C-alpha cells in the first residue's frame, strides 16, 4: 500500500469518527459509521495474508449487520418521532434495537466473538487502531444516548461482557488474543456505568486507551504476537519487559497504578445510585483479568526463560524505528493516580 | 461526546434538516408542521427532562399527527359499527355517501 | 384495486423470503429483482415516482455485477433452487407460512400488535388531502440536495472516492 | 377531547362559478386585476386565520366578485370570449401560446367595452397590501401557556469551599 | 419474563406449593430452552435428533433443577412456619444442586452445586426482604 | 450527565470566561510539581527505551518533557478549578432556590436525644 | 400503523434473520445485505413521503448510495476469499478461532 | 392503472406465443437431440463450472459509478433553485470526484483485465 494512500485510509477513519462525534443527526452519523468501515476493512488488509483477509470479511459483516440495524433503529424512531436529533429516543423497540446494534459495535458480549478473531488476524498495527480508535464512535452514541438506554439491558451487557472477557482471557497464549478479551472486559466496564454517569465512562475510556497504547506499541517495539517470542525479549531489552509488567499491573486495576482510577470511580458512582452488588461481582471478575495479566508477566518478566543463540546477533543492532508516545503512554497509564480530581475537567 | 463543533463556529452542516418545521425550498410545509412547531417552542430551554412531562400533551398532538393511530382507531370503529348496521339493515346510506349527488366543485 | 400496496408489499416480502432462504445466488437475484420492483411500484403507488424509479434502477445495475459473480465465484456444478434442498425449501416454506399468517392475522382482526400496532384498514387513509400545486415535492426535495445539501453532497462524494480506492486496494493481493 | 365544530350545511352554501377549468385560464389575467381586491382579503385571512371556517364570509365574496366579473363579459365581450377559451381547450397543457391571436381579439374587445388592461409579466405575482378590519388573531395556533423557563444562573464564582472533596484529596 | 417472575413471587411464601413450584418449573424451563438454543447455535449438533435430545436433556435437567428448588423452599416455609428465612431458600438451592448432581451423575458437581445454588438463592432471598437491587435505577 | 447542558456553556471551550474570577493554581502547586515529575519521569522512560544514559542524557528533550507536562497541567488543574467551583455554586444556589427540599432540622443536644447502650461483657 | 408499514419490517426482519444464518456461500450474505437496504430505503422513503418531510426527501438516495458501498465493499472482500482458496463457501474462513 | 393493464397484455401476449411455439409443432424429442451443444462434439466440462472475470474491478467501479449517476440523475431540477452558485459548485464538485475517482483507477490499472 501507498503511503499517501495508507495516510488518506486513516485519516478518513479519523474523519468517520469526527463525523459521528460531531454531527447532530442521526443519518450523518450512520454515514460516519459507514465511511469508517469503508476505509478501516483496508487498513485491517494492510499486510495481504489469508488471515488478515478472513478478518476483514469477519469484522465486515459484523459491521454492516451492526450499521443495518442501527439505521432500522433510525428510521424506526423516525417514524414514531418525526425526529433525527440525536436526543431521548422516543420508541422502546427502536431504543432496544440500537443498543443491540452499537452493543455489537463495540464488541460487548454476547456480540464479542468477532473480537478476539478480527484482533488476532490483523497486525499489531491495525490492532492497536481496531481497538483503541474504533471504540470512540459507538461509545460517543451511547453517551449521548445515555438517558434513553434501557439500564437493564446495558447493565446485563457489561456483566457479560466482563466475566465473558475474563473467561476468555485465561485460556489464550496469543498476545491479540489476551488483549481482544482485556479489551471486552474493559468495554463491559466503561458500559456498566453508562446510565449513571458518562463522565466515568469517558475517563475509562482514557485510562483504557492510554494502556493499550502503551501495550501495544510495546509489543510492537518487541516484534512480539505470542508468549514464548514475548519471553525472549528478556534477554535482548528488559527495560521493555519491565515496563510492559508495569502496564499490566495497571491493567489489573492494582493501586497505586493508574488502573485503579477507573474501577474505584465506577464503584464510587454505582454505588451512590444504591447498585452494591453489580459493582462488587465487577469487581470480584476482574480477578480473572488480573491472573492472565499475572501470568504474562512471569513469563515475560518476573521469571526468565530460555533464549536462542541467534539472539547475540541481535544484541549489537539498535532499534531504528522511534515511537515518541510511547513513554509518555506509559507514565500517563502507570503513575496517574494521584491526579483523579481532574475528573471535573472532563465534565 | 457531542463536539459541538456547529454552535461553536457557528456552521450548519446538518441542523437544516432535523426537523420538518425548518425551513424548506420553496416554502413546502411539512404535513405537521404545526404540531411539530408547538412541540419544539413549548420545549425550548426547559430541559429534555421537563420536556417529556410537561410538554406532553404537545407531543402527544404530534404523534397523532404523525401517525394518526387514534384516528385510524375511530374511523374503524366508525367502519364496523356502519358494517353491523348494513348487515341488519338498521341504517341507509345517504345518496351523496351513496355517489348518487354532484360533489361540490 | 384498493389493496394495490398491500398486494405489492406482499409480493416484497415473498421476494424476500425468497433471495432470504438462501438459494444459488442466480435465483437469489431474481428474487431481489421482483422485491426492488415490487417496491418501486410502492413508491410510485405513494407518490415517489423518481425515488421508486431510483431504487429500480440501481439495484437493476447492481444485481447484474452479483450475477456475473455467481458465475464467476459461487458458481457451483449443481446451482441449488428453492426445490433443491430440503434446507431451503423449508427456509422459503417457514417465510411464506409466517407471511401468510401475519396478513391473515392482520386483515381478520383490525387492530394487530406482533411488535408495534397496526391498523387493518387500507393504505389510503394516511394519505394527505393537500395540493402541491406546479410542484413534484419529491422531487424537489431530491434536487435540494445541491443547494441546502453542501455538506451531504461533500460527504458522499468523498466516501465514493475513496469507495473506489478502497476496491483498488483490496483487490491487488 | 372536545367536539369538533363545524358550520352547519346552510352556511357554507354559494353560487358556485360553474364555468370550467380552460374558461377560468382564459380570463385568469384579468380576473386577477379585477377582482383583485376581495381574493386578496380572503387570502390574508385563511393566512391570519389558519383555519377555514374563521373565513367563509370571506369566501363568499370571491365567489360573488367572481361571478360579476363574468357577468361584464358576457355583456360586452360574449363572442370573443368564447373564441378565446375554446382555442385554449383544445391543447392538452392549455397553452396561451397556441392561441395569441384569439387573445388580442379578446383583449382588444375587452380594452374597448369594459375599459380592462391585461396586467403585464410579473404583476399578478407579487406581495401586495390588504387594508382589512377583521382584527389580527391574538393566538392562531391556539397555543397552550408556556412553560416557565429553569431559574438563570446567578452572581460572581467562587473557589470551591474545599477544593474537591474527593476521598482525601485536600486540594 | 417479568410474566413468569410474578407468576411465582405473586404466590406468598409457604402458600400453594403446588402452583409456587409449577411456577419454578416454568422459570427453570424457561432458563433451559435459552441454553440449549444457544448451546445448539454454538456448538452445533449433529443431527436434528441430536438436537432435540440435547435440548430436552438441558431443558428437563433446569425445570427440574426450578421444581425441586420451588418445592422445597414452600415445604420448609409451611413446615418450620417461617416465610421470611433465607434459610429455606438456601435448603431448596441445596437440593436443586443435589438435583443438578444426580442428572450430571457426579457427587463433587451435586454437592458443589448445592453449596454456590443454596448460597445464591439465601442471597436472593436476602434481596427480596431488604430491597437490594441487582439492577439500580440511576438516581445519583 | 450533568454539567453537559449548563446553560451558556460554550461548546468547544477549555476555559470560560468567568473562571478568571477564580485564583489561578499557584506555580508552586503540589498538582503542578507532581505533573513536572511525571515528565521527567517520561524523560526518563524515554532515555532508558532508546538505550542512552539514563539520567544525564539529552538534557534538552527532559527539560522539554518537564515544561509541557507543566504547562497543561496548569491549564487542567484550572479548567478542574473551574468545573469544581461551579459544582459548588450550582449546588448552593439550588439549596437556596429549594428551601422546601433542604429544610433546617431540630438542634438537639446528646442531653436530650435518646441512643440506646450496647454493653460489651 | 399501516399494513405495508408492517410488511416492509417483516422484510427487513427476514433479511436479516437470512444474513445471520449463513449456509454456505458469502454471496447469499451479501444478497440479504443488499435485501435488508432495500427493505430500509422502501420504509424511509413511505415516512419521508407520508410526512411530506420535503428536506428529507434526499435521505432514500443516500441510504442507498452507502447501501451499494458496503455492496462494493462486499463483493471485494468475496473475490479476495475465492482467489486465496478457489469457493467464496464461509467454511474457508476458519483460520481465526475462538 | 393503465401502466399496470399496458404491463398485464405484453406479458400475457409472449406467454401466449410461448404456449403456442411450445404446443403448436410436431414433437419429437430423444436424449441425442436435447444434449448441450459443442460443436458436434461432446462438452469436457460442466458450463456449471467457475468462470473467471478478467474484469471484474471493473464491475466493482462500476457499482459506484452507477450510485454517481443516482447522485447526478436530480441535477435538471437543481437548476431551477435561486442558490445557482452552490448548486454549480457542488454538481461540478461530483463530477470532478467522479473524474478523479476514475483518473486513480485508471493510472493504477484498474481499468486493465486480467
Amino acid at each position: 500500500m501507498n503511503p499517501i494512500i495508507y495516510t488518506t485510509l486513516i485519516m478518513t477513519v479519523m474523519s468517520g469518527t469526527m463525523l459521528v462525534m460531531i454531527s447532530s443527526h442521526w443519518l450523518l452519523i450512520w454515514i460516519g459509521f459507514e465511511m469508517n468501515l469503508l476505509a478501516m476493512i483496508p487498513v485491517l488488509m494492510k499486510n495481504f495474508n489469508p488471515r488478515a483477509t478472513e478478518a476483514a470479511t469477519k469484522y465486515f459483516l459484523t459491521q454492516a449487520t451492526a450499521s443495518m440495524m442501527l439505521m432500522m433503529a433510525i428510521i424506526i424512531n423516525l417514524l414514531y418521532s418525526g425526529q433525527w436529533t440525536i436526543t431521548k429516543m422516543f420508541n422502546p423497540v427502536a431504543m432496544t434495537m440500537m443498543t443491540m446494534a452499537l452493543a455489537m459495535k463495540l464488541g460487548l458480549s454476547p456480540f464479542h466473538f468477532w473480537v478476539p478473531e478480527v484482533t488476532q488476524g490483523i497486525s499489531l498495527q491495525a490492532g492497536l487502531l481496531l481497538l483503541t480508535w474504533q471504540k470512540l464512535a459507538p461509545l460517543s452514541v451511547l453517551c449521548q444516548i445515555s438517558q434513553s438506554i434501557n439500564p437493564n439491558l446495558m447493565l446485563t451487557m457489561a456483566m457479560l461482557s466482563i466475566l465473558i472477557g475474563g473467561w476468555g482471557g485465561l485460556n489464550q497464549t496469543q498476545l491479540r488474543k489476551i488483549m481482544a478479551y482485556s479489551s471486552i472486559a474493559h468495554m463491559g466496564w466503561m458500559t456498566a456505568v453508562l446510565p449513571y454517569n458518562t463522565t466515568m465512562t469517558i475517563l475509562n475510556l482514557l485510562i483504557y486507551i492510554t494502556m493499550t497504547l502503551a501495550m501495544f506499541m510495546l509489543l510492537i517495539h518487541s516484534s512480539a504476537t505470542t508468549t514464548l517470542s514475548l519471553s525472549h525479549t528478556w534477554n535482548k531489552m528488559p527495560v521493555i519487559t519491565s515496563l510492559m509488567m508495569v502496564t499490566l499491573l495497571s491493567m489489573g486495576g492494582l493501586p497505586p497504578l493508574s488502573g485503579f482510577m477507573p474501577k474505584w470511580m465506577i464503584i464510587q458512582e454505582m454505588t451512590k445510585n444504591e447498585s452494591i452488588i453489580m459493582p462488587t461481582l465487577m469487581a470480584m471478575t476482574a480477578l480473572l483479568n488480573l491472573y492472565f495479566y499475572m501470568r504474562l508477566a512471569y513469563s515475560s518478566s518476573l521469571t526468565m526463560f530460555p533464549s536462542t543463540n541467534n539472539m547475540k546477533m541481535k544484541w549489537q543492532f539498535e532499534h531504528t524505528k522511534q515511537m515518541k508516545l510511547l513513554p509518555t503512554m506509559i507514565v500517563l497509564s502507570t503513575l496517574v493516580l494521584p491526579m483523579t480530581p481532574a475528573l471535573s475537567s472532563l465534565n | 461526546p457531542f463536539f459541538d463543533v456547529q454552535k461553536r463556529l457557528g456552521l450548519d452542516l446538518d441542523r437544516w434538516m432535523t426537523i420538518q418545521s425548518a425551513e424548506q425550498p420553496h416554502k413546502i410545509p411539512g404535513r405537521c408542521h404545526a404540531f411539530e412547531k408547538e412541540w419544539i417552542e413549548c420545549a425550548h430551554g426547559i430541559g429534555g427532562i421537563r420536556a417529556e412531562k410537561e410538554c406532553k400533551i404537545e407531543f402527544d398532538d404530534f404523534v397523532e399527527c404523525l401517525l394518526r393511530q387514534k384516528t385510524m382507531k375511530r374511523l374503524s370503529a366508525i367502519k364496523r359499527q356502519r358494517d353491523k348496521l348494513i348487515k341488519e339493515g338498521k341504517y341507509t346510506p345517504p345518496p351523496h355517501h351513496l355517489g348518487k349527488e354532484d360533489p361540490r366543485p | 384495486t384498493m389493496y394495490i400496496a398491500f398486494i405489492l408489499s406482499t409480493i416484497f416480502v415473498i421476494g424476500f423470503v425468497g433471495f432470504s432462504s438462501k438459494p444459488s445466488p442466480i435465483y437469489g437475484g431474481l428474487g431481489l429483482i421482483v422485491s426492488g420492483g415490487v417496491g418501486c411500484g410502492i413508491v410510485l403507488n405513494f407518490g415517489g415516482s423518481f425515488l421508486g424509479l431510483m431504487v429500480f434502477l440501481i439495484y437493476l445495475g447492481g444485481m447484474l455485477v452479483v450475477f456475473g459473480y455467481t458465475t464467476a465465484m459461487a458458481t457451483e456444478m449443481y446451482p441449488e433452487v428453492w426445490v433443491s434442498n430440503k434446507t431451503v425449501f423449508g427456509a422459503f416454506v417457514s417465510g411464506l407460512m409466517m407471511e401468510f399468517c401475519m396478513v391473515y392475522y392482520a386483515l381478520k382482526e383490525e387492530e394487530v400488535e406482533i411488535i408495534f400496532k397496526f391498523n387493518g384498514l387500507g393504505d389510503w387513509v394516511i394519505y394527505d388531502t393537500g395540493d402541491s400545486g406546479f410542484f413534484s415535492e419529491e422531487a424537489m426535495g431530491i434536487a435540494a440536495l445541491y443547494s441546502y445539501g453542501t455538506w451531504l453532497v461533500i460527504v458522499t462524494g468523498w466516501s465514493l472516492l475513496i469507495g473506489v480506492v478502497v476496491i483498488m486496494e483490496i483487490t491487488r493481493g | 377531547p372536545g367536539i369538533v365544530e363545524l358550520p352547519t350545511l346552510e352556511d357554507l352554501k354559494v353560487q358556485e362559478v360553474k364555468v370550467s377549468s380552460s374558461v377560468l385560464k382564459a380570463a385568469a389575467h384579468h380576473y386577477g386585476a379585477q377582482c383583485d381586491k376581495p381574493n386578496k382579503e380572503f387570502m390574508l385571512c385563511r393566512w391570519e386565520e389558519k383555519d377555514p371556517r374563521r373565513c367563509l364570509e370571506e369566501g363568499k365574496l370571491v365567489n360573488q366578485c367572481a361571478l360579476d366579473f363574468f357577468r361584464q363579459i358576457k355583456r360586452h365581450c360574449a363572442e370573443p370570449f368564447t373564441e378565446y377559451w375554446t382555442c385554449i381547450d383544445y391543447s392538452g397543457l392549455q397553452l396561451f401560446r397556441h392561441c395569441r391571436k384569439q387573445q388580442a381579439k379578446f383583449d382588444e374587445c375587452v380594452l374597448d367595452k369594459l375599459g380592462w388592461v391585461r396586467p403585464d409579466l410579473g404583476e399578478l405575482s407579487k406581495v401586495t397590501k390588504v387594508k382589512t378590519d377583521r382584527p389580527l388573531p391574538e393566538n392562531p395556533y391556539h397555543s397552550r401557556a408556556r412553560p416557565e423557563p429553569n431559574p438563570e444562573a446567578e452572581g460572581d464564582l467562587k473557589p470551591a469551599k474545599h477544593g474537591s472533596r474527593l476521598f482525601f484529596w485536600t486540594m | 419474563a417479568k410474566t413468569l417472575l410474578h407468576k411465582y413471587s405473586d404466590i406468598p411464601e409457604g402458600t400453594e406449593c403446588h402452583r409456587k413450584a409449577y411456577a419454578s418449573t416454568s422459570i427453570g424451563g424457561a432458563t433451559g430452552l435459552i441454553v440449549s438454543a444457544y448451546s445448539i447455535a454454538l456448538k452445533p449438533p449433529a443431527s436434528f435428533l441430536e438436537g432435540v435430545a440435547r435440548t430436552g436433556r438441558y431443558t428437563f435437567t433446569s425445570a427440574a433443577i426450578g421444581a425441586i428448588f420451588g418445592l422445597t423452599s414452600c415445604i420448609s416455609a409451611q413446615v418450620r412456619e417461617k416465610p421470611d428465612d433465607p434459610l429455606n431458600y438456601f435448603i431448596g438451592g441445596c437440593a436443586g444442586g443435589l438435583t443438578l448432581g444426580a442428572r450430571t451423575r457426579s457427587y463433587g458437581i451435586g454437592a458443589a452445586a448445592c453449596a454456590y445454588m443454596g448460597l445464591t438463592a439465601a442471597l436472593v432471598k436476602m434481596g427480596q426482604l431488604e430491597g437490594w437491587q441487582v439492577f439500580a435505577e440511576p438516581k445519583v | 450527565t450533568m454539567m453537559s447542558g449548563r446553560p451558556g456553556r460554550v461548546p468547544l471551550q477549555f476555559l470560560p470566561n468567568e473562571a478568571r474570577s477564580l485564583p489561578p493554581p499557584k506555580l508552586t502547586d503540589p498538582r503542578l510539581v507532581y505533573m513536572g515529575f511525571l515528565g521527567y519521569c517520561s524523560g526518563l522512560i524515554d532515555n532508558a527505551i532508546r538505550r542512552r544514559p539514563v539520567v544525564s542524557a539529552g538534557l534538552h528533550r527532559q527539560l522539554l518533557y518537564v515544561t509541557s507536562f507543566v504547562f497543561f497541567g496548569y491549564y487542567l488543574l484550572k479548567r478542574q478549578d473551574y468545573m469544581y467551583a461551579l459544582r459548588d455554586h450550582d449546588m448552593f444556589a439550588y439549596v437556596k432556590s429549594h428551601p422546601e427540599d433542604f429544610p433546617e432540622k431540630d438542634k438537639k443536644t446528646y442531653g436530650e436525644i435518646l441512643e440506646e447502650f450496647h454493653p460489651v461483657r | 400503523m399501516p399494513l405495508v408499514y408492517m410488511n416492509i419490517i417483516m422484510a427487513f426482519a427476514i433479511a436479516l434473520a437470512g444474513l445471520l444464518m449463513y449456509r454456505s456461500h458469502l454471496m447469499s450474505s451479501l444478497l440479504c445485505l443488499e435485501g435488508m437496504m432495500l427493505s430500509l430505503f422502501i420504509m424511509s422513503t413511505l415516512i419521508i413521503l407520508n410526512t411530506h418531510f420535503t428536506l428529507a426527501n434526499m435521505m432514500p438516495i443516500i441510504l442507498l448510495v452507502f447501501a451499494a458501498c458496503e455492496a462494493a465493499l462486499g463483493l471485494s472482500l468475496l473475490v479476495m476469499v475465492s482467489n486465496t482458496y478457489g469457493t467464496d463457501y464461509v467454511q474457508n474462513l476458519n483460520l481465526l478461532q475462538c | 392503472m393503465n401502466i399496470m393493464l399496458t404491463l398485464l397484455t405484453n406479458v400475457t401476449l409472449a406467454s401466449l406465443l410461448v404456449l403456442i411455439a411450445f404446443w403448436l409443432p410436431q414433437l419429437n424429442a430423444y436424449s441425442e437431440k436435447t444434449s448441450p451443444y459443442e460443436c458436434g462434439f461432446d462438452p469436457m466440462g460442466s458450463a456449471r463450472l467457475p468462470f473467471s472475470m478478467k474484469f471484474f474491478l471493473v464491475a466493482i467501479t462500476f457499482l459506484l459509478f452507477d450510485l454517481e449517476i443516482a447522485l447526478l440523475l436530480p441535477l435538471p431540477w437543481a437548476s431551477q433553485t435561486n442558490n445557482l452558485k452552490t448548486m454549480l459548485t457542488m454538481a461540478l464538485f461530483l463530477l470532478i470526484l467522479l473524474a478523479a475517482s476514475l483518473a486513480y483507477e485508471w493510472t493504477q490499472k484498474g481499468l486493465e483485465w486480467a
